[PDB]
């Protein structure tokens, strides 16, 4: 494949590995989730633009809208977690 | 008359887990109403 | 078979819609009428089986087992109603419903043409039987008895299901009439060795085969009287009936595959007979006695001779009445002294003279006195296994001696000697109890006059 | 008047009882007809 | 929560699932999962306590991660085939990513850990949605991509879910965790037969939902979340103990009950394909489920546990919960085996 | 002059499965190991 | 319409019914402090519904025909026996207290239901909020064990958190030497066995713990035995309260729909009074509870749901 | 796995014992590493070295079980001159079971492992001879 797909795919894997390998802050994991969306956006846009598939030009915008909305929900859970414990540390989320 | 479970028999199923181990020795049954104290 | 299925189902509304104080009268009376009509199944032909429909048939193997099943329901009702007298009315009706639902599954099990239908019904009998033991047993370890009984069965029955479905795919059918004509020989291969074991192990557990038998004494010690009666008389014979049918499609592999089970049976019958000499629980002694008798049935089925199959059929019927009668006799003592310990209440012939006679007759049939059908069945098996190998007569003969020893030991220990001084509540035998004992032994002894109706298809 | 508080189901809900029975009668009539046109259509198609 | 908002949110949960089931475009499938996750989070949180917030967060993180893996597979699929049609995928790495994405959504082992955690932390009614309705959308996608799924991956996932689900339930005293592990094992049966006959996947799914809804509905009618609380049922509503007994025997696959049907039919399909070892192993492992189902029947219906004096006060009041559809569901949960040939309507 | 063993085996296997810390970090770390194994060992990506 | 989300959606919202009159008032005090007479006066002067103090048979009075049931259907809890023998080894003392907390809890849910469905205020005599003063006195006097107090607090923790406290707490203060005098004149043979130490413990809990806690969240009005006689002055004070504290100010229609959905379902209300905690004093063996339960079903109008009992004259059962 | 498993089956029974022992030890060690990876990830070791010790215990135990099985099973086939015999794997399976009893310092685990590993190994040989399928390709 073209050069770019290597690095974009590598970027997605890096953020996925970052997502699966938590540290302490829940916000850091949420950043890795949005990093994955970004690389999906770029890889989608490049594929759609290069093939000149015109109607799919909207697809990456739809992806950005829904992922941002998902990110807003994730942020809401983060603040509700932080209100309970005073931090967003994931090791506080072990009652279950 | 026919035997029925007593308190000692019933208390087997009241713990956090069915089979206690050293790993889960600190586990406690969750709150009755699901609400942990603030 | 609808003339038996439907009236059996109607026993349920009969029981639930009866007046509170008529539940035992009505269920007993009408179950006896169903038992009477069951004798219409004796229309057997020399060549063809009695094939009612696409679902059910009755040959000379299933007919005697059907009659025994429907005879046993009123006897279980009579035997149960005393220790359930304090139960509330709804729970009494639920108990009777389990017994009726057990009859329904059993008569369908014995008459199904297709083997998957037999499997489902064969499995369905587990539910009411398990519920009868765990809900209406007296002691704490009835819960464990249920799990042992449940999981011994399913450990063998699930491989049977896989084999049955595999056989239908290969052959195209599991209708037993079709299998008789489309059966093909089983060649040697590891695949066929496991097909053989999957086709047989479920029935071995039910019998039970020696070495897979420890669930049985556990179950009997915990079951209420009706549970023991149906378990000893009918539920064990489901495995015997299953083996007699499925061996059709296992030749010639049964030739060498039977050996380890024959060895277990031949030696197991001596071991379990000896164990009876040292049992201290009367119910556990009768349970071990069943294991020893059913070991003969397993040998008969595995060696596959016309004489052995006839003996197996007679032994299965004869044992069912005899063992059920012994549990009823043991239970009559228990309802007075509230213990199963055999040595607790001695010298009971002095106190209960007529019940001593029933004990005597039950013991005489248990040790197979000629010409009881107990001996007829045992003798036919002994005849046939001698041809299989002459040395078997040594183990057969030794087992006869030990069986006489423990059968009469039971009789001498409980009925003879001196009575226990402090046991002062041995009230006279009730009419219900005397009728119950006589309703076992009289038909058993009347079968001596016409044994042919219990000798099965090979007759 | 046994009950201290009037039970919720002291009196039958006559609107509900009428709707219930109307539904049962409607469904049975719709089913019976449905069967009849199915039988006629089946015979017509197969020439019976 | 306002009752109108609750209704609109529930309709959004259903709508997102329905979008997945009617969509021919991978993007709309992905939207349906996104819509569906957004609307279910508030019903997980509706009791507002630390355990519900933890469950909601764990659920969000799992489902969001699976949605990104799903979209990655879709985009890889677009690169190598240039189209978005929902069907077989045209790249084996896309197939593996989507299979693992869908396995995560279903909560199959080894992606199972969230199912007991999340189910315990949310109300019974929310747990009912999580373990039934939420299975439809991922299963409907697996129903369409199965020709391109790797057999070893799908069968490995199926075998692990049956093992983990069975062993996980043995150690449980919480009813919600019992349901969670029971659910994990049942998913393994559903996906094990998928490579052979998807119709038997649908049959297993429908019956599992019926039996699962019955148990949750009965737990809700009494407000029982633990085994010991459920052991007081005999001294309040004796009929419920009998119904719970029958449904538990059915969820264990005992004939002649309805729950025997899906395992019976799955064993048949596998053997028709000369698969003997796998169905045999699955059937025997399923005896683990039967053990801890039977344990509940012992403490609930077949014995009588000790009661408390204040229980007498409860005798004076009736059940006011709706228990909607329970009489129908319990009958279907237990008495459907004579109608097994009706499965052809799923073809 | 065994049911106990099978039951003991299952009981032990149950404590291995269910004795878990409840930590987000450890569960998602196990997802990475599963994904790595699925590729390197079994080649489920082919 | 039976109240539910549909009735709420169609306009059955609490704020339409409730006014400034919509107040929950409870009257507290020691034994023989005159709280009952004052409670009735406050109710009729302010036009509120009076609830007499919930006793052992409060639950009976709200179900069936309203008449008390035999004692075996309350567990044989006896206030008379509690006085005759406080340290009975049958566990009567705490069995009674655990029962009375459940009775008060039931009454509180009934009073809250009345307020939310009609808008009319209510007057209670003691409540789940003040029920612990008897627990504390029993424990300090050795009548109950510490394990009983642990059980009581568990039940209280997961029950009282669901409810709103009274708008107004009217406390009548009578000294222990006076209370003991009022008891003697009353002439109750069993109640005359009470000790001043027990009475003093009741007072300490009211002043040590109850009143300091209520004042944070309620309007607390205190009166002496003499001042409590002028019910017009007491009623005059209530009408001048500002109602500036407490959670009642945070409530709205949505949060009151949830509360009404709870208090109208008495089994939800009583769910945790029967937590499976095996305390000897409140645990009942299976054989006994099975036997008593069967007898209960045999009482008139108790076999079936209310409205489905032919033995008490219910009709049209085949259309209901 | 496919590469290593195919190597084991390619070598005929009772010939090239060392080559068989490498395949099983490699297979056993890989299984032990897999167990260690999950054990470390889910049950966190107290210290880094403690994690390294645990990986060595599981990885050596699994490799030792695999090594003895391949050695024992292949010698038996060679000594007995019975290549396509399931009993050789029954002997090998039990030997591996005993080592587990030794590593865990239990006679019960050794007795159970002998029976459970021995039957499993013998069934694998019947499956190879008879062509039994564990993950069967969809045919119908
Ligand atoms: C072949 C495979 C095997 C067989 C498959 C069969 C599948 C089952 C078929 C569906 C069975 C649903 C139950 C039928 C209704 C029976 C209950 C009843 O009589 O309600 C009468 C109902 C009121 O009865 P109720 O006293 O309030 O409570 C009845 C049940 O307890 C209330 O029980 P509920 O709380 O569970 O609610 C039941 C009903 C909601 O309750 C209802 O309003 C009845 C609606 C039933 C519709 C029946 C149509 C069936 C034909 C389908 C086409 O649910 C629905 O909305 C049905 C959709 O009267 C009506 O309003 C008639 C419906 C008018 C439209
Ligand atoms: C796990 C143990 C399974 C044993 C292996 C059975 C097997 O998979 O054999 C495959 C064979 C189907 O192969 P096929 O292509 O159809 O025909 C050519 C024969 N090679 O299958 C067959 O030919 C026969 C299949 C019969 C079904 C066997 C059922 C399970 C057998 C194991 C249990 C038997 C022991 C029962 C123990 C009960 C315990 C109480
Ligand atoms: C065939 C299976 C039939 C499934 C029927 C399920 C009936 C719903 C359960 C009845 C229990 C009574 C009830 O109240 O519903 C439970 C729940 C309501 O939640 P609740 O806590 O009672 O109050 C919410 C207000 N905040 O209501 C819910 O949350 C809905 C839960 C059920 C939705 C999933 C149903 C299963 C999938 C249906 C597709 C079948 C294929
Ligand atoms: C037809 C094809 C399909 C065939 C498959 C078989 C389907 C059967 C399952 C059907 C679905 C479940 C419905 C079962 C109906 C149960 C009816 C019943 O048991 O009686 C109810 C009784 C009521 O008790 P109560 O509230 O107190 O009112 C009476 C006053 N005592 O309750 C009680 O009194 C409680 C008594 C204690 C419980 C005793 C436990 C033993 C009774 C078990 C009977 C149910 C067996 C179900 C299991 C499946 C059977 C195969
Ligand atoms: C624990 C026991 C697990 C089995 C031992 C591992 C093994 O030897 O099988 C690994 C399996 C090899 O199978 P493979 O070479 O990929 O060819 C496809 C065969 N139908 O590799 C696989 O593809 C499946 C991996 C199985 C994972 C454990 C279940
Ligand atoms: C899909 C493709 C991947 C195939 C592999 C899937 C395996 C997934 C296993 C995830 C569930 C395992 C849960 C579990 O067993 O707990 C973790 C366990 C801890 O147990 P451990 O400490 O090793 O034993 C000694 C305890 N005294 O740690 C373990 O040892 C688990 C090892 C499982 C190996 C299989
Ligand atoms: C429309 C479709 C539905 C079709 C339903 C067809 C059957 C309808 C039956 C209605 C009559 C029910 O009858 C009602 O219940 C039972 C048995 O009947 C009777 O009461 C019963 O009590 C006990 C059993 O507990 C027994 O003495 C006896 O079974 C009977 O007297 C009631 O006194 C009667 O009022
Ligand atoms: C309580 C349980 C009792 C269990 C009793 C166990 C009995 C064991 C029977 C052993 C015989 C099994 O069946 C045996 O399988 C092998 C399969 O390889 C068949 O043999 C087949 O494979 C071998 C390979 O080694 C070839 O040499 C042979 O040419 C081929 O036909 C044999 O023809 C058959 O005899
Ligand atoms: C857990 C981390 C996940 C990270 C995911 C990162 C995205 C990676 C996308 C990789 C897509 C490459 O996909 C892979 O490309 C090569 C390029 O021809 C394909 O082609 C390869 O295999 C096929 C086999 O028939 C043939 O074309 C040829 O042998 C070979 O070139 C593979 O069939 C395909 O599987
Ligand atoms: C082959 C098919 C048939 C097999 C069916 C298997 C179904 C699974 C059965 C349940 C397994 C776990 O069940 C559990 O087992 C262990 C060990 O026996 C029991 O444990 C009990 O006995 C062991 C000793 O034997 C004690 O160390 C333990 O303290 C005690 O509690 C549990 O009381 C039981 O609940
Ligand atoms: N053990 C115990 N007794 C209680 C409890 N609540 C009330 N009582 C008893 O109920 C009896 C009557 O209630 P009281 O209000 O205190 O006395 P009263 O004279 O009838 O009422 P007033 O004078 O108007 O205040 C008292 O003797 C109390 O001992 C309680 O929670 N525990
Ligand atoms: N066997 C599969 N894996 N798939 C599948 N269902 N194939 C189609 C075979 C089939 C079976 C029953 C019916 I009714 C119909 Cl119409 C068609
Ligand atoms: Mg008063």
């Amino acid at each position: 494949m073209s050069m770019v797909y290597m690095n974009i795919m590598m970027a997605f894997t890096v953020s996925l590995v970052g997502l699966l390998m938590y540290r302490s802050h829940l916000m850091s994991s949420l950043l890795c989730l949005e990093g994955m969306m970004l690389s999906l956006f770029v890889m989608a846009a490049l594929t759609i633009l290069n093939s000149h598939f015109t109607l799919a030009s909207m697809m990456p915008i739809i992806l950005l809208v829904f992922a941002a909305c998902e990110a807003a929900l994730g942020l809401s859970l983060l603040v509700m977690v932080s209100n309970t414990y005073g931090t967003d540390y994931v090791q506080n989320l072990n009652l279950l | 008359r026919q035997w029925q479970p007593d308190v000692e028999w019933a208390e087997q199923y009241g713990g956090a887990v069915m089979y206690p181990t050293k790993e889960t020795a600190h586990w406690k049954p969750p709150p009755w109403n699901d609400v942990d104290p603030p | 078979m609808l003339k038996y299925i439907i009236p059996t189902i109607m026993l349920m509304p009969l029981t639930w819609l009866s007046k509170n104080n008529m539940i035992w009268v009505n269920s007993t009376a009408h179950s006896l009428l169903i038992s009477f009509t069951s004798l219409l199944l004796m229309n057997q032909f020399g060549d063809n089986s009695l094939n009612f429909s696409l679902l059910f048939f009755s040959d000379s193997l299933s007919t005697p087992l059907l009659i025994l099943t429907m005879w046993l329901l009123p006897l279980m009702l009579m035997a149960s109603q005393h220790h359930l007298s304090k139960e509330n009315l709804t729970r009494k009706k639920l108990f009777i419903t389990m017994l009726i639902s057990l009859q329904l599954f059993l008569i369908m099990t014995f008459t199904a043409m297709e083997l998957i239908l037999f499997y489902i019904l064969f499995e369905a009998t587990l539910v009411p039987t398990l519920i009868i033991i765990t809900r209406w047993g007296n002691q704490t370890e009835r819960l464990n008895a249920g799990l042992y009984f449940l999981f011994y069965t399913l450990a063998g029955s699930l491989p049977l299901l896989v084999a049955l479905i595999y056989i239908q795919n290969t052959v195209g059918s599991l209708n037993f009439l079709m299998l008789q004509y489309w059966v093909q020989p089983v060649h040697n291969s590891w695949s066929n060795v496991f097909m053989w074991l999957a086709c047989m192990m479920a029935f071995m557990v039910k019998m039970p085969l020696y070495g897979l038998h420890l669930w049985l004494p556990k179950a009997h010690v915990e079951a209420p009287i009706a549970g023991s009666m149906v378990l000893a008389a009918v539920l064990l014979k489901l495995g015997g009936y299953g083996m007699l049918r499925i061996t059709l499609i296992l030749n010639p592999m049964t030739d060498f595959m039977a050996y380890p089970f024959i060895m277990l049976s031949l030696w197991g019958m001596i071991m379990t007979s000896s164990i009876c000499l040292r049992q201290t629980d009367l119910k556990s002694l009768i349970a071990y006695s069943s294991v020893s008798h059913m070991a003969l049935v397993i040998v008969a089925i595995l060696i596959q001779t016309p004489w052995s199959y006839m003996g197996a059929t007679a032994l299965m019927i004869a044992h069912g009445l005899t063992s059920s009668m012994l549990f009823c006799l043991a239970n009559s003592n228990y309802e007075r002294i509230h213990s199963r310990t055999m040595i607790l209440a001695r010298g009971l012939q002095t106190l209960l003279p007529l019940m001593a006679t029933w004990w005597l007759l039950a013991s005489l049939t248990n040790l197979a006195l000629p010409p009881t059908i107990n001996l007829i069945g045992e003798l036919f098996v002994v005849m046939s296994t001698f041809s299989w190998s002459n040395i078997t007569i040594i183990l057969m003969g030794v087992n006869m001696v030990i069986t006489a020893l423990y059968s009469l030991y039971m009789l001498i220990m409980t009925q003879r000697g001196k009575y226990t001084y402090h046991i002062n509540n041995i009230s006279p035998s009730f009419t219900r109890e005397n009728a119950l004992m006589s309703l076992h032994i009289l038909p058993l002894l009347l079968l001596t006059l016409n044994p042919k109706i219990i000798l099965g298809p090979l007759y | 008047k046994f009950y201290i508080q009037e039970p919720p189901h002291g009196s039958p809900n006559w609107l509900k009882v009428g709707l219930t029975l109307g539904t049962s009668v409607f469904l049975w009539i719709y089913l019976i007809k449905q069967h009849n046109e199915d039988v006629l259509e089946y015979k017509r198609r197969n020439g019976l | 929560m306002n009752p109108i908002i609750f209704i609109i949110i529930l309709l959004t949960i259903m709508l997102g699932t329905i979008i997945v089931m009617i969509s021919s475009h991978w993007l709309l499938v992905w939207i349906g999962f996104e819509m569906n996750m957004l609307a279910i989070i508030p019903i997980m949180m509706k009791n507002h306590n630390p355990r519900a917030t933890e469950a909601s967060t764990k659920y969000f993180l799992t489902q969001s991660t699976a949605s990104m893996l799903l979209m990655m597979a879709v985009i890889i699929n677009l690169m190598f085939s240039g189209q978005w049609t929902v069907m077989k995928l045209f790249n084996p790495m896309a197939s593996m990513l989507m299979t693992m994405a869908l396995a995560m959504k279903l909560g199959m082992a080894p992606f199972h850990f969230w199912v007991p955690e999340v189910t315990q932390g949310i109300p019974l009614s929310s747990g009912l949605i999580l373990l039934t309705w939420q299975k439809l959308a991922p299963m409907s996608v697996l129903y369409q991509i199965f020709p391109s799924i790797n057999l070893n991956l799908i069968l490995t996932l199926s075998v692990l879910s049956i093992l983990i689900g069975g062993w996980g339930g043995l150690n449980q005293t919480q009813l919600r965790k019992i349901m969670a592990y029971s659910s994990i094992a049942h998913m393994g049966w559903m996906t094990a037969v998928l490579p052979y006959n998807p119709t038997m996947t649908l049959l297993n799914l429908i019956i599992y939902i019926i039996m699962t809804s019955t148990m949750f509905t009965m737990f809700m009618a009494n407000s029982t979340t633990t085994t010991l609380s459920l052991s007081h049922t005999w001294n309040k509503t004796p009929i419920m103990t009998v119904l719970i007994l029958a449904t538990l025997l059915s969820m264990g696959g005992l004939p002649p009950l309805s729950g025997f049907m899906p395992k019976w039919m799955i064993i048949q399909e596998m053997t028709k394909n000369n698969s003997i070892i796998l169905p045999t192993f699955m059937a025997i492992t399923a005896l683990l489920n039967l053990y801890f189902y039977m344990r509940l029947t012992y403490s609930t219906t077949l014995t009588m546990f000790p009661s408390t004096n204040n229980m007498k006060m409860k005798w004076q009041f009736p059940l006011m919960k709706k228990m909607t559809f329970l009489p129908t569901m319990v009958v279907l949960s237990t008495m459907m085996l004579p109608l097994t040939p009706m499965l052809s309507v799923l073809e | 002059k065994l049911p106990k063993t099978i039951s003991l085996a299952q009981m032990k296997a149950s404590t291995l499965v269910t004795n878990q810390k409840g930590l987000i970090k450890l569960y998602f770390l196990s997802f990475l190991i599963t994904i790595l194994i699925s590729m390197i060992l079994f080649n489920f990506h082919e | 319409l039976q109240y539910g989300p549909l009735a709420y959606i169609l306009g059955e919202k609490a704020t339409k019914k409730m006014t400034e009159k919509s107040k929950l008032i409870t009257v507290d005090g020691n034994i023989c402090s005159g709280k009952s007479k004052l409670a009735k006066e406050i109710a009729e002067k302010l036009g509120l519904k009076h609830f007499p103090e919930a006793g052992i048979h409060y639950v009976d009075s709200t179900t069936g025909d309203g008449k008390p049931l035999p004692v075996q259907f309350s567990g044989n809890c006896s206030l008379e026996k509690f006085y005759d023998d406080p340290k009975s080894n049958d566990g009567n003392s705490y069995r009674l207290q655990a029962w009375l907390y459940a009775s008060r809890l039931l009454q509180y849910a009934d009073a809250l239901e009345h307020l939310l469905s009609t808008g009319q205020g209510v007057v209670l005599e003691r409540s789940i909020y003040s029920d612990f003063v008897f627990l504390e006195a029993m424990y300090r006097q050795g009548f109950i064990r510490k394990q009983c107090v642990d059980h009581y607090n568990q039940v209280k923790k997961v029950t009282i958190c669901e409810y709103l406290p009274p708008h107004v707490v009217v406390y009548v203060d009578v000294p222990v030497p006076e209370v003991q005098s009022r008891i003697q004149k009353k002439g109750n043979p069993h109640e005359m066995k009470i000790t001043s130490a027990y009475l003093q413990d009741i007072e300490n809990a009211y002043k040590g713990t109850f009143l300091p806690e209520m004042s944070e969240k309620c309007e607390v009005l205190q009166y002496s035995a003499w001042e409590a006689q002028d019910a017009e002055k007491v009623v005059e004070d209530i009408e001048y309260l500002k109602y500036d504290k407490g959670p009642w100010l945070d409530q709205n229609d949505r949060k009151l729909h949830k509360l009404r959905m709870l208090v109208q379902d008495k089994l939800e209300v009583l769910n945790y009074t029967s937590i499976p905690v095996f305390l000897p004093e409140v645990t009942v063996g299976a054989h006994q509870s099975d036997q008593v339960f069967q007898e209960f079903t045999e009482l008139p109008g108790r076999k079936y749901r209310a409205g489905y009992n032919e033995d008490v004259g219910d009709k049209w059962i085949w259309l209901k | 796995a496919k590469t290593v498993l195919r190597q084991y089956w390619d070598i005929p029974e009772g010939t090239e014992c060392h080559r068989k022992t490498y395949a099983t030890t490699s297979i056993g060690g890989a299984a032990g590493l897999v167990v260690s990876a999950y054990s470390v990830a889910l049950k966190t070791p107290t210290s880094f070295l403690e994690g390294v010790a645990r990986t060595g215990r599981y990885t050596f135990t699994a490799a030792a079980i695999g090594a003895i099985f391949g050695l024992t099973s292949c010698i038996s086939a060679q000594v007995r001159e019975k290549p396509d015999d399931p009993l050789n794997y029954l002997i090998g399976g039990c030997a591996g079971g005993l080592i587990l009893g030794a590593r865990t310092r239990s006679y019960g685990i050794g007795a159970a492992a002998c029976a459970y590993m021995g039957l499993t190994a013998a069934l694998v040989k019947m499956g190879q001879l008879e062509g039994w399928q564990v993950f069967a390709e969809p045919k119908v």
